[PDB]
């Protein structure tokens, strides 16, 4: 952690079933052919680590 | 009718928060407006951050963040760094597609 | 990548008209939302229009109204905004933007903007 936020880690957030790729998470039924957006999301997500947790 | 308003400038030290305000005229902010977040640098066409009020990009550092505040929407910076001196502009959405921009509010980093 | 490519601006003369395009790569044009967006030098950004997924709606800004047209062609993956009666009060860098986003009224992803002056 550090004063101004430690964002260096990230976790998986969506994923389509159970066990490193970035390929867009489908939420929806609509493909994600490269574009990101609604029901079409990044897979990881940064933790926000600080001094004051 | 269109009239969005924010803050005109802030500046902020690195390393620390940063508060960045936009509200309608009328009723309140509310998800139903979809509130996005855009960041432009000087010669560069603008950068989108915040969707539908709190999503972020891909693209988008974990640094800002799309809270909502008293009826108004936010960007909130949770460690300004130099990087970040740009005019950020917010961008409501009304009874239909027609979306109004705020003024813009210049933030720097001193 | 996404990418949008706008072009079309030139230095015209006011009360003629200026036809835009953009023209899309990398994903599928007939899946989104595409909007519209200038900005005047010196100032921030303002919203000009937008147009439904299908084809079958327009939107704009009320600045606008009477004066603009957007139409697509998703068979050349591309789109068009033209302007009649263009003013010299209209000088801006206009931007082609995607929507994807769940109303589908702002962009996410964004062109490098193609300049109209007026004069």
């Amino acid at each position: 952690s550090k004063v101004g936020g430690n964002y260096n880690y990230l976790y998986r957030l969506f994923r389509k079933s159970n066990l490193i790729s970035t390929e867009i998470y489908q939420a929806g039924s609509t493909p994600c052919n490269g574009v990101e957006g609604f029901n079409c999301y990044f897979p990881l997500q940064s933790y926000g680590f600080q001094p004051t947790n | 009718q269109a009239v969005v308003t924010q803050e005109p400038s802030l500046t902020v030290s690195p390393g620390g928060t940063v508060t960045l305000t936009c509200g309608s005229s009328t009723g309140a902010v509310t998800s139903g407006h979809y509130p996005y977040w855009f960041q432009q640098k000087p010669g560069q066409a603008p950068r989108t951050l915040i969707y539908d009020t709190s999503n972020k990009h891909s693209w988008t550092p974990a640094r800002f963040s799309g809270s909502l505040l008293g009826g108004k929407a936010a960007l909130t910076l949770s460690g300004a760094r130099p990087e970040d001196e740009a005019e950020y502009y917010c961008l409501l959405s009304y009874s239909g597609a027609r979306g109004v921009f705020g003024g813009g509010t210049k933030l720097t980093v001193l | 990548e996404v990418q949008l490519v706008e072009s079309g601006g030139d230095s015209v003369q006011p009360g003629g008209s200026l036809r835009l395009s953009c023209a899309a790569a990398g994903f599928t044009f007939s899946s989104y939302w595409m909007n519209w967006v200038r900005q005047a030098p010196g100032k921030g950004l303002e919203w000009v229009a937008n147009i439904k997924q299908d084809g079958s709606e327009k939107y704009y800004v009320d600045s606008v109204k009477g004066r603009f047209t957007i139409s697509r062609d998703n068979a050349k993956n591309s789109l068009y905004l033209q302007m009649n009666s263009l003013r010299a009060e209209d000088t801006a860098v206009y931007y082609c933007a995607l929507s994807s986003g769940y109303s589908g009224y702002a962009g996410n992803y964004w062109g490098q903007g193609t300049l109209v002056t007026v004069s």
